Protein backbone atom coordinates (compact mmCIF):
# COMPACT_ATOMS: atom_id res chain seq x y z
CA UNK A 1 0.00 0.00 0.00
CA UNK A 2 1.14 3.55 -0.79
CA UNK A 3 1.93 6.34 1.67
CA UNK A 4 0.69 9.92 1.62
CA UNK A 5 4.15 11.08 0.49
CA UNK A 6 4.35 8.62 -2.41
CA UNK A 7 0.76 9.36 -3.37
CA UNK A 8 1.37 13.13 -3.25
CA UNK A 9 4.28 12.59 -5.65
CA UNK A 10 2.04 10.83 -8.17
CA UNK A 11 -0.53 13.63 -7.92
CA UNK A 12 2.16 16.25 -8.58
CA UNK A 13 3.58 14.41 -11.60
CA UNK A 14 0.22 13.69 -13.23
CA UNK A 15 -0.87 17.32 -12.86
CA UNK A 16 2.51 18.50 -14.15
CA UNK A 17 2.09 16.32 -17.24
CA UNK A 18 -1.50 17.44 -17.81
CA UNK A 19 -0.30 21.06 -17.64
CA UNK A 20 2.43 20.46 -20.25
CA UNK A 21 0.85 18.02 -22.73
CA UNK A 22 -2.11 19.41 -24.67
CA UNK A 23 -4.17 16.59 -26.22
CA UNK A 24 -5.82 19.04 -28.65
CA UNK A 25 -2.49 19.79 -30.38
CA UNK A 26 -4.04 23.11 -31.42
CA UNK A 27 -0.66 24.85 -31.03
CA UNK A 28 0.78 22.82 -33.93
CA UNK A 29 -0.77 25.20 -36.48
CA UNK A 30 1.76 27.80 -35.28
CA UNK A 31 4.73 25.73 -36.48
CA UNK A 32 6.26 26.14 -39.90
CA UNK A 33 3.95 23.98 -42.04
CA UNK A 34 4.95 20.43 -42.92
CA UNK A 35 6.08 19.79 -46.49
CA UNK A 36 6.06 16.25 -47.89
CA UNK A 37 15.53 18.15 -49.65
CA UNK A 38 14.81 17.97 -45.91
CA UNK A 39 11.37 19.48 -46.50
CA UNK A 40 10.08 18.32 -43.10
CA UNK A 41 13.01 19.76 -41.12
CA UNK A 42 11.39 23.20 -40.51
CA UNK A 43 8.13 21.75 -39.18
CA UNK A 44 9.82 19.07 -37.07
CA UNK A 45 12.39 21.56 -35.76
CA UNK A 46 9.47 23.63 -34.45
CA UNK A 47 7.73 20.54 -33.05
CA UNK A 48 10.84 19.55 -31.09
CA UNK A 49 11.51 23.12 -29.94
CA UNK A 50 7.92 23.44 -28.69
CA UNK A 51 8.32 20.06 -26.96
CA UNK A 52 11.56 21.07 -25.22
CA UNK A 53 9.69 23.99 -23.63
CA UNK A 54 7.04 21.54 -22.39
CA UNK A 55 9.66 19.19 -20.94
CA UNK A 56 11.28 22.15 -19.16
CA UNK A 57 7.88 22.99 -17.69
CA UNK A 58 7.32 19.38 -16.67
CA UNK A 59 10.75 19.17 -15.04
CA UNK A 60 10.15 22.36 -13.04
CA UNK A 61 7.14 20.71 -11.36
CA UNK A 62 8.94 17.49 -10.39
CA UNK A 63 9.37 17.49 -6.58
CA UNK A 64 12.96 18.43 -5.83
CA UNK A 65 14.07 19.43 -9.33
CA UNK A 66 13.75 23.18 -8.74
CA UNK A 67 15.83 22.84 -5.58
CA UNK A 68 18.81 21.57 -7.58
CA UNK A 69 21.37 24.10 -8.76
CA UNK A 70 20.73 25.70 -12.14
CA UNK A 71 23.83 23.94 -13.48
CA UNK A 72 22.47 20.50 -12.54
CA UNK A 73 19.02 21.32 -13.92
CA UNK A 74 20.68 22.24 -17.22
CA UNK A 75 22.93 19.16 -17.24
CA UNK A 76 19.90 16.91 -16.72
CA UNK A 77 17.76 18.60 -19.37
CA UNK A 78 20.48 18.73 -22.04
CA UNK A 79 21.24 15.02 -21.68
CA UNK A 80 17.66 13.78 -21.24
CA UNK A 81 15.54 16.13 -23.39
CA UNK A 82 15.53 13.95 -26.50
CA UNK A 83 14.72 10.90 -24.35
CA UNK A 84 11.74 12.59 -22.67
CA UNK A 85 10.48 13.70 -26.09
CA UNK A 86 10.69 10.11 -27.36
CA UNK A 87 8.85 8.90 -24.24
CA UNK A 88 6.14 11.57 -24.30
CA UNK A 89 5.54 11.10 -28.04
CA UNK A 90 4.26 7.56 -27.36
CA UNK A 91 1.00 9.23 -26.29
CA UNK A 92 0.37 10.28 -29.92
CA UNK A 93 1.88 7.10 -31.42
CA UNK A 94 -0.57 4.64 -32.97
CA UNK A 95 0.00 0.92 -33.53
CA UNK A 96 -2.48 0.69 -36.41
CA UNK A 97 -0.71 3.45 -38.38
CA UNK A 98 2.82 2.97 -36.98
CA UNK A 99 2.80 6.77 -36.91
CA UNK A 100 2.47 9.69 -34.52
CA UNK A 101 -1.03 11.15 -35.01
CA UNK A 102 -1.50 14.64 -33.55
CA UNK A 103 -5.13 15.53 -34.23
CA UNK A 104 -5.34 15.92 -37.99
CA UNK A 105 -3.80 14.54 -41.19
CA UNK A 106 -1.42 17.51 -41.50
CA UNK A 107 0.11 16.62 -38.11
CA UNK A 108 0.34 12.87 -38.75
CA UNK A 109 4.03 11.92 -38.89
CA UNK A 110 5.03 8.62 -40.46
CA UNK A 111 8.49 7.12 -40.86
CA UNK A 112 8.88 8.68 -44.31
CA UNK A 113 8.18 12.20 -43.03
CA UNK A 114 10.99 11.85 -40.49
CA UNK A 115 13.45 10.77 -43.18
CA UNK A 116 12.63 14.14 -44.78
CA UNK A 117 14.26 15.77 -41.74
CA UNK A 118 17.62 14.08 -42.35
CA UNK A 119 17.25 10.85 -40.39
CA UNK A 120 18.26 7.40 -41.59
CA UNK A 121 16.74 4.05 -40.71
CA UNK A 122 19.57 3.43 -38.23
CA UNK A 123 17.57 5.76 -35.97
CA UNK A 124 14.02 5.33 -37.27
CA UNK A 125 13.96 1.52 -37.02
CA UNK A 126 14.89 1.34 -33.30
CA UNK A 127 12.78 4.43 -32.58
CA UNK A 128 9.64 2.88 -34.08
CA UNK A 129 10.24 -0.53 -32.49
CA UNK A 130 10.72 1.35 -29.21
CA UNK A 131 7.37 3.12 -29.62
CA UNK A 132 5.68 -0.19 -30.46
CA UNK A 133 7.02 -2.05 -27.44
CA UNK A 134 6.29 0.88 -25.14
CA UNK A 135 2.73 1.08 -26.48
CA UNK A 136 2.28 -2.65 -25.87
CA UNK A 137 3.09 -2.18 -22.17
CA UNK A 138 -0.20 -0.23 -21.91
CA UNK A 139 1.14 1.94 -19.11
CA UNK A 140 -1.17 3.76 -16.76
CA UNK A 141 -0.65 7.50 -17.01
CA UNK A 142 0.71 7.34 -13.45
CA UNK A 143 3.40 4.95 -14.70
CA UNK A 144 4.02 6.99 -17.87
CA UNK A 145 4.78 10.15 -15.90
CA UNK A 146 6.84 8.39 -13.23
CA UNK A 147 9.00 6.96 -16.02
CA UNK A 148 9.55 10.41 -17.55
CA UNK A 149 10.55 11.81 -14.15
CA UNK A 150 12.85 8.85 -13.46
CA UNK A 151 14.49 9.34 -16.86
CA UNK A 152 14.89 13.08 -16.25
CA UNK A 153 16.35 12.63 -12.75
CA UNK A 154 19.05 10.15 -13.81
CA UNK A 155 22.34 11.03 -12.04
CA UNK A 156 24.51 9.13 -14.57
CA UNK A 157 24.47 12.01 -17.03
CA UNK A 158 27.55 13.96 -18.16
CA UNK A 159 27.91 17.29 -16.38
CA UNK A 160 25.97 16.40 -13.22
CA UNK A 161 27.62 17.54 -9.98
CA UNK A 162 25.28 16.71 -7.07
CA UNK A 163 25.14 13.03 -8.00
CA UNK A 164 24.08 12.03 -4.47
CA UNK A 165 21.11 14.41 -4.31
CA UNK A 166 19.78 13.46 -7.75
CA UNK A 167 20.21 9.73 -7.06
CA UNK A 168 18.16 10.01 -3.85
CA UNK A 169 15.41 11.84 -5.74
CA UNK A 170 15.43 9.17 -8.45
CA UNK A 171 15.40 6.34 -5.89
CA UNK A 172 12.28 7.82 -4.29
CA UNK A 173 10.48 7.91 -7.64
CA UNK A 174 11.63 4.37 -8.46
CA UNK A 175 10.15 3.20 -5.15
CA UNK A 176 6.87 4.99 -5.88
CA UNK A 177 6.71 3.28 -9.28
CA UNK A 178 7.55 -0.20 -8.03
CA UNK A 179 4.97 0.13 -5.25
CA UNK A 180 2.31 1.54 -7.58
CA UNK A 181 2.64 -1.37 -10.02
CA UNK A 182 2.47 -3.87 -7.13
CA UNK A 183 -0.79 -2.53 -5.68
CA UNK A 184 -2.61 -0.86 -8.61
CA UNK A 185 -1.54 -2.71 -11.79
CA UNK A 186 -2.93 -6.27 -12.00
CA UNK A 187 -0.67 -8.58 -13.96
CA UNK A 188 2.19 -6.11 -13.59
CA UNK A 189 4.60 -8.61 -12.04
CA UNK A 190 7.30 -8.02 -14.69
CA UNK A 191 6.37 -4.45 -15.61
CA UNK A 192 8.97 -2.60 -13.54
CA UNK A 193 11.79 -4.55 -15.18
CA UNK A 194 10.41 -3.93 -18.68
CA UNK A 195 10.15 -0.19 -18.00
CA UNK A 196 13.75 -0.03 -16.76
CA UNK A 197 14.85 -1.80 -19.94
CA UNK A 198 13.05 0.94 -21.86
CA UNK A 199 15.28 3.44 -20.06
CA UNK A 200 18.28 1.51 -21.38
CA UNK A 201 16.81 1.53 -24.90
CA UNK A 202 16.50 5.31 -24.66
CA UNK A 203 20.23 5.65 -23.98
CA UNK A 204 20.96 3.85 -27.25
CA UNK A 205 18.37 5.94 -29.11
CA UNK A 206 19.96 9.04 -27.58
CA UNK A 207 23.38 7.98 -28.88
CA UNK A 208 22.11 7.39 -32.43
CA UNK A 209 20.17 10.67 -32.47
CA UNK A 210 23.29 12.55 -31.35
CA UNK A 211 25.27 11.12 -34.27
CA UNK A 212 22.62 12.18 -36.77
CA UNK A 213 22.03 15.56 -35.13
CA UNK A 214 25.79 16.14 -35.39
CA UNK A 215 25.55 15.61 -39.16
CA UNK A 216 22.72 18.12 -39.41
CA UNK A 217 24.35 20.74 -37.20
CA UNK A 218 27.69 20.65 -39.05
CA UNK A 219 25.97 21.75 -42.29
CA UNK A 220 24.91 25.40 -41.86
CA UNK A 221 22.35 25.04 -44.68
CA UNK A 222 20.42 22.71 -42.36
CA UNK A 223 21.38 24.01 -38.91
CA UNK A 224 19.96 27.40 -39.93
CA UNK A 225 16.52 25.73 -40.11
CA UNK A 226 16.70 24.76 -36.42
CA UNK A 227 15.54 27.01 -33.60
CA UNK A 228 17.71 28.82 -31.05
CA UNK A 229 16.35 26.61 -28.24
CA UNK A 230 17.12 23.39 -30.16
CA UNK A 231 20.66 24.55 -30.95
CA UNK A 232 21.21 25.42 -27.28
CA UNK A 233 19.75 22.22 -25.80
CA UNK A 234 21.12 19.74 -28.35
CA UNK A 235 24.36 21.72 -28.55
CA UNK A 236 27.63 20.68 -26.96
CA UNK A 237 28.28 23.78 -24.83
CA UNK A 238 29.10 23.21 -21.16
CA UNK B 1 26.08 30.22 -21.64
CA UNK B 2 22.63 28.63 -22.01
CA UNK B 3 20.77 31.94 -22.05
CA UNK B 4 17.37 30.51 -23.05
CA UNK B 5 17.55 27.54 -20.68
CA UNK B 6 18.40 29.78 -17.71
CA UNK B 7 15.50 32.12 -18.49
CA UNK B 8 12.99 29.31 -18.98
CA UNK B 9 14.18 27.65 -15.77
CA UNK B 10 13.51 31.03 -14.11
CA UNK C 1 24.78 58.54 -73.05
CA UNK C 2 25.73 55.28 -71.31
CA UNK C 3 28.68 53.01 -72.09
CA UNK C 4 28.67 49.25 -72.61
CA UNK C 5 30.30 48.81 -69.19
CA UNK C 6 27.73 50.93 -67.35
CA UNK C 7 24.90 49.31 -69.27
CA UNK C 8 26.23 45.81 -68.53
CA UNK C 9 26.19 46.74 -64.83
CA UNK C 10 22.51 47.68 -64.98
CA UNK C 11 21.70 44.41 -66.76
CA UNK C 12 23.52 42.42 -64.06
CA UNK C 13 21.78 44.21 -61.19
CA UNK C 14 18.27 43.98 -62.65
CA UNK C 15 18.68 40.26 -63.33
CA UNK C 16 20.15 39.75 -59.85
CA UNK C 17 17.11 41.45 -58.32
CA UNK C 18 14.65 39.48 -60.47
CA UNK C 19 16.36 36.27 -59.33
CA UNK C 20 16.04 37.20 -55.64
CA UNK C 21 12.65 38.96 -55.39
CA UNK C 22 9.65 36.74 -56.14
CA UNK C 23 6.57 38.84 -56.91
CA UNK C 24 4.28 35.85 -56.25
CA UNK C 25 5.30 35.70 -52.57
CA UNK C 26 4.30 32.03 -52.67
CA UNK C 27 7.13 31.15 -50.26
CA UNK C 28 5.45 33.15 -47.48
CA UNK C 29 3.13 30.23 -46.67
CA UNK C 30 6.21 28.41 -45.34
CA UNK C 31 6.74 30.97 -42.56
CA UNK C 32 5.29 30.56 -39.11
CA UNK C 33 1.75 31.91 -39.60
CA UNK C 34 0.93 35.49 -38.64
CA UNK C 35 -1.13 36.00 -35.49
CA UNK C 36 -2.97 39.28 -34.93
CA UNK C 37 2.19 39.41 -26.58
CA UNK C 38 4.45 39.81 -29.63
CA UNK C 39 2.17 37.50 -31.61
CA UNK C 40 3.58 38.67 -34.95
CA UNK C 41 7.23 38.15 -33.97
CA UNK C 42 7.43 34.52 -35.22
CA UNK C 43 6.01 35.32 -38.66
CA UNK C 44 8.04 38.51 -39.09
CA UNK C 45 11.20 36.82 -37.83
CA UNK C 46 10.78 34.28 -40.63
CA UNK C 47 10.00 37.02 -43.17
CA UNK C 48 13.20 38.89 -42.29
CA UNK C 49 15.29 35.70 -42.20
CA UNK C 50 14.00 34.70 -45.64
CA UNK C 51 14.75 38.24 -46.85
CA UNK C 52 18.33 38.18 -45.52
CA UNK C 53 18.98 35.09 -47.67
CA UNK C 54 17.65 36.99 -50.70
CA UNK C 55 19.85 40.01 -49.98
CA UNK C 56 22.86 37.69 -49.67
CA UNK C 57 21.97 36.25 -53.07
CA UNK C 58 21.55 39.73 -54.54
CA UNK C 59 24.89 40.88 -53.11
CA UNK C 60 26.71 37.86 -54.57
CA UNK C 61 25.65 38.94 -58.08
CA UNK C 62 26.78 42.57 -57.73
CA UNK C 63 29.86 43.05 -59.96
CA UNK C 64 32.92 43.04 -57.71
CA UNK C 65 31.27 41.96 -54.45
CA UNK C 66 32.35 38.32 -54.70
CA UNK C 67 35.93 39.45 -55.32
CA UNK C 68 36.06 41.15 -51.91
CA UNK C 69 37.39 39.16 -48.98
CA UNK C 70 34.86 37.12 -47.03
CA UNK C 71 35.44 39.39 -44.03
CA UNK C 72 34.50 42.51 -46.01
CA UNK C 73 31.46 40.79 -47.55
CA UNK C 74 30.30 39.93 -44.03
CA UNK C 75 31.01 43.42 -42.67
CA UNK C 76 28.96 44.98 -45.48
CA UNK C 77 26.03 42.57 -45.12
CA UNK C 78 25.82 42.80 -41.32
CA UNK C 79 25.73 46.60 -41.38
CA UNK C 80 23.49 47.04 -44.43
CA UNK C 81 21.09 44.06 -44.32
CA UNK C 82 18.29 45.85 -42.47
CA UNK C 83 18.68 48.83 -44.82
CA UNK C 84 18.40 46.69 -47.97
CA UNK C 85 15.33 44.99 -46.49
CA UNK C 86 13.71 48.38 -45.86
CA UNK C 87 14.57 49.45 -49.42
CA UNK C 88 13.40 46.24 -51.10
CA UNK C 89 10.15 46.18 -49.10
CA UNK C 90 9.04 49.38 -50.86
CA UNK C 91 8.13 47.14 -53.81
CA UNK C 92 5.30 45.61 -51.74
CA UNK C 93 4.42 48.88 -49.95
CA UNK C 94 1.16 50.55 -50.96
CA UNK C 95 0.28 54.22 -50.56
CA UNK C 96 -3.48 53.58 -50.49
CA UNK C 97 -3.18 51.11 -47.58
CA UNK C 98 -0.01 52.52 -45.96
CA UNK C 99 0.90 48.85 -45.63
CA UNK C 100 3.11 46.19 -47.17
CA UNK C 101 0.85 43.93 -49.28
CA UNK C 102 2.42 40.59 -50.24
CA UNK C 103 -0.19 38.83 -52.37
CA UNK C 104 -3.01 38.03 -49.98
CA UNK C 105 -4.69 39.38 -46.85
CA UNK C 106 -2.74 37.02 -44.58
CA UNK C 107 0.53 38.57 -45.81
CA UNK C 108 -0.64 42.19 -45.60
CA UNK C 109 1.38 43.93 -42.88
CA UNK C 110 0.12 47.20 -41.43
CA UNK C 111 1.69 49.40 -38.77
CA UNK C 112 -0.26 47.62 -36.02
CA UNK C 113 1.04 44.18 -37.03
CA UNK C 114 4.62 45.42 -36.69
CA UNK C 115 3.96 46.75 -33.18
CA UNK C 116 3.02 43.14 -32.37
CA UNK C 117 6.67 42.23 -33.04
CA UNK C 118 7.97 44.58 -30.33
CA UNK C 119 8.45 47.82 -32.25
CA UNK C 120 7.42 51.27 -31.05
CA UNK C 121 6.35 54.26 -33.10
CA UNK C 122 9.83 55.75 -32.73
CA UNK C 123 10.76 53.27 -35.48
CA UNK C 124 7.44 52.75 -37.27
CA UNK C 125 6.72 56.46 -37.87
CA UNK C 126 10.01 57.22 -39.69
CA UNK C 127 9.90 53.83 -41.41
CA UNK C 128 6.45 54.45 -42.88
CA UNK C 129 7.23 58.05 -43.86
CA UNK C 130 10.38 56.68 -45.49
CA UNK C 131 8.35 54.16 -47.51
CA UNK C 132 5.90 56.90 -48.53
CA UNK C 133 8.56 59.32 -49.76
CA UNK C 134 10.45 56.55 -51.52
CA UNK C 135 7.25 55.41 -53.24
CA UNK C 136 6.56 58.98 -54.36
CA UNK C 137 9.91 59.08 -56.18
CA UNK C 138 8.45 56.47 -58.58
CA UNK C 139 11.86 54.97 -59.24
CA UNK C 140 12.53 52.92 -62.33
CA UNK C 141 13.53 49.39 -61.40
CA UNK C 142 16.98 50.22 -62.79
CA UNK C 143 17.23 53.01 -60.21
CA UNK C 144 15.75 50.86 -57.44
CA UNK C 145 18.40 48.17 -57.86
CA UNK C 146 21.29 50.62 -58.31
CA UNK C 147 20.28 52.21 -55.00
CA UNK C 148 20.29 48.84 -53.22
CA UNK C 149 23.74 48.05 -54.61
CA UNK C 150 25.04 51.52 -53.68
CA UNK C 151 23.70 51.06 -50.15
CA UNK C 152 25.24 47.59 -49.88
CA UNK C 153 28.66 48.72 -51.19
CA UNK C 154 29.03 51.62 -48.74
CA UNK C 155 32.63 51.70 -47.41
CA UNK C 156 31.72 53.78 -44.32
CA UNK C 157 30.53 50.72 -42.40
CA UNK C 158 32.11 49.42 -39.18
CA UNK C 159 34.40 46.46 -39.77
CA UNK C 160 35.29 47.20 -43.40
CA UNK C 161 38.98 46.81 -44.23
CA UNK C 162 39.45 47.37 -47.99
CA UNK C 163 37.84 50.81 -47.84
CA UNK C 164 39.54 51.90 -51.08
CA UNK C 165 38.31 48.93 -53.14
CA UNK C 166 34.72 49.20 -51.91
CA UNK C 167 34.65 52.98 -52.44
CA UNK C 168 35.77 52.58 -56.06
CA UNK C 169 33.04 49.99 -56.65
CA UNK C 170 30.46 52.30 -55.09
CA UNK C 171 31.68 55.30 -57.11
CA UNK C 172 31.21 53.32 -60.33
CA UNK C 173 27.61 52.48 -59.41
CA UNK C 174 26.93 56.08 -58.38
CA UNK C 175 28.17 57.23 -61.80
CA UNK C 176 25.95 54.67 -63.54
CA UNK C 177 22.96 55.93 -61.57
CA UNK C 178 23.62 59.62 -62.14
CA UNK C 179 24.11 59.01 -65.86
CA UNK C 180 21.01 56.80 -66.12
CA UNK C 181 18.77 59.44 -64.55
CA UNK C 182 20.22 62.12 -66.86
CA UNK C 183 19.51 60.23 -70.09
CA UNK C 184 16.58 57.90 -69.31
CA UNK C 185 14.49 59.61 -66.59
CA UNK C 186 12.65 62.73 -67.83
CA UNK C 187 12.12 65.28 -65.10
CA UNK C 188 14.77 63.57 -62.98
CA UNK C 189 16.88 66.69 -62.49
CA UNK C 190 16.78 66.46 -58.68
CA UNK C 191 16.31 62.70 -58.38
CA UNK C 192 19.92 61.71 -57.66
CA UNK C 193 20.06 64.07 -54.68
CA UNK C 194 16.74 62.80 -53.30
CA UNK C 195 17.92 59.19 -53.56
CA UNK C 196 21.17 59.98 -51.73
CA UNK C 197 19.13 61.62 -48.97
CA UNK C 198 17.18 58.36 -48.73
CA UNK C 199 20.50 56.63 -48.03
CA UNK C 200 21.00 59.05 -45.13
CA UNK C 201 17.47 58.33 -43.87
CA UNK C 202 18.31 54.62 -43.87
CA UNK C 203 21.27 55.21 -41.54
CA UNK C 204 18.90 56.78 -39.00
CA UNK C 205 16.36 53.98 -39.46
CA UNK C 206 19.21 51.50 -38.99
CA UNK C 207 20.18 53.17 -35.71
CA UNK C 208 16.63 53.09 -34.33
CA UNK C 209 16.11 49.47 -35.40
CA UNK C 210 19.34 48.47 -33.66
CA UNK C 211 18.13 50.00 -30.39
CA UNK C 212 14.83 48.12 -30.56
CA UNK C 213 16.43 44.88 -31.75
CA UNK C 214 18.77 45.15 -28.75
CA UNK C 215 15.72 45.22 -26.46
CA UNK C 216 14.31 42.12 -28.12
CA UNK C 217 17.57 40.18 -28.13
CA UNK C 218 18.31 40.84 -24.44
CA UNK C 219 15.07 39.05 -23.43
CA UNK C 220 15.54 35.31 -24.12
CA UNK C 221 11.76 34.79 -24.17
CA UNK C 222 11.71 36.85 -27.37
CA UNK C 223 15.16 36.16 -28.84
CA UNK C 224 14.27 32.46 -28.87
CA UNK C 225 11.57 33.27 -31.44
CA UNK C 226 14.18 34.63 -33.87
CA UNK C 227 16.04 32.48 -36.39
CA UNK C 228 19.71 31.47 -36.31
CA UNK C 229 20.41 33.60 -39.41
CA UNK C 230 18.76 36.69 -37.89
CA UNK C 231 20.69 36.29 -34.64
CA UNK C 232 23.94 35.95 -36.59
CA UNK C 233 23.37 38.87 -38.98
CA UNK C 234 21.80 41.32 -36.52
CA UNK C 235 24.17 40.12 -33.80
CA UNK C 236 27.19 42.03 -32.55
CA UNK C 237 29.87 39.39 -33.19
CA UNK C 238 32.97 40.51 -35.09
CA UNK D 1 32.29 32.98 -36.28
CA UNK D 2 29.46 33.70 -38.74
CA UNK D 3 29.00 30.07 -39.75
CA UNK D 4 25.77 30.58 -41.72
CA UNK D 5 26.96 33.74 -43.48
CA UNK D 6 30.20 32.07 -44.61
CA UNK D 7 28.31 29.06 -45.99
CA UNK D 8 25.71 31.17 -47.79
CA UNK D 9 28.45 33.37 -49.23
CA UNK D 10 30.02 30.12 -50.49
C1 LIG E 1 7.51 15.54 -30.17
C2 LIG E 1 6.38 14.92 -29.90
C3 LIG E 1 5.63 14.17 -30.91
C4 LIG E 1 6.23 13.40 -31.87
C5 LIG E 1 7.61 12.98 -31.92
C6 LIG E 1 8.22 12.34 -32.93
C7 LIG E 1 7.67 12.16 -34.32
C8 LIG E 1 8.42 13.05 -35.30
C9 LIG E 1 9.93 12.84 -35.21
C10 LIG E 1 10.47 12.93 -33.77
C11 LIG E 1 10.27 14.35 -33.23
C12 LIG E 1 9.67 11.92 -32.90
C13 LIG E 1 10.51 11.80 -31.61
C14 LIG E 1 11.96 12.10 -32.02
C15 LIG E 1 11.89 12.34 -33.55
C16 LIG E 1 13.18 12.98 -34.15
C17 LIG E 1 14.40 12.09 -33.96
O1 LIG E 1 12.99 13.15 -35.57
C18 LIG E 1 13.54 14.38 -33.64
C19 LIG E 1 14.73 15.06 -34.31
C20 LIG E 1 14.63 16.57 -34.38
C21 LIG E 1 15.36 17.26 -35.51
C22 LIG E 1 15.18 18.76 -35.42
C23 LIG E 1 16.83 16.90 -35.57
C24 LIG E 1 4.15 14.51 -30.99
C25 LIG E 1 3.52 14.68 -29.63
O2 LIG E 1 3.39 13.41 -28.98
C26 LIG E 1 4.35 15.62 -28.77
C27 LIG E 1 5.73 15.02 -28.54
O3 LIG E 1 6.49 15.88 -27.71
C1 LIG F 1 10.85 42.11 -45.77
C2 LIG F 1 10.19 42.48 -46.85
C3 LIG F 1 8.79 42.93 -46.80
C4 LIG F 1 8.30 43.72 -45.79
C5 LIG F 1 9.04 44.44 -44.79
C6 LIG F 1 8.54 45.09 -43.73
C7 LIG F 1 7.13 45.00 -43.23
C8 LIG F 1 7.08 44.20 -41.93
C9 LIG F 1 8.06 44.76 -40.90
C10 LIG F 1 9.48 44.94 -41.45
C11 LIG F 1 10.09 43.57 -41.81
C12 LIG F 1 9.39 45.83 -42.72
C13 LIG F 1 10.85 46.27 -42.98
C14 LIG F 1 11.54 46.26 -41.60
C15 LIG F 1 10.42 45.86 -40.61
C16 LIG F 1 10.95 45.47 -39.19
C17 LIG F 1 11.66 46.63 -38.51
O1 LIG F 1 9.82 45.12 -38.37
C18 LIG F 1 11.87 44.25 -39.13
C19 LIG F 1 12.29 43.80 -37.73
C20 LIG F 1 12.51 42.29 -37.61
C21 LIG F 1 12.30 41.69 -36.24
C22 LIG F 1 12.59 40.20 -36.28
C23 LIG F 1 13.12 42.36 -35.15
C24 LIG F 1 7.87 42.26 -47.80
C25 LIG F 1 8.51 42.09 -49.16
O2 LIG F 1 8.62 43.36 -49.82
C26 LIG F 1 9.89 41.46 -49.03
C27 LIG F 1 10.80 42.38 -48.22
O3 LIG F 1 12.09 41.80 -48.13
Amino acid sequence: MLSDEQMQIINSLVEAHHKTYDDSYSDFVRFRPPVRRLSMLPHLADLVSYSIQKVIGFAKMIPGFRDLTAEDQIALLKSSAIEIIMLRSNQSFSLEDMSWSCGGPDFKYCINDVTKAGHTLELLEPLVKFQVGLKKLKLHEEEHVLLMAICLLSPDRPGVQDHVRIEALQDRLCDVLQAYIRIQHPGGRLLYAKMIQKLADLRSLNEEHSKQYRSLSFQPEHSMQLTPLVLEVFGSEV
Amino acid sequence: RHKILHRLLQ
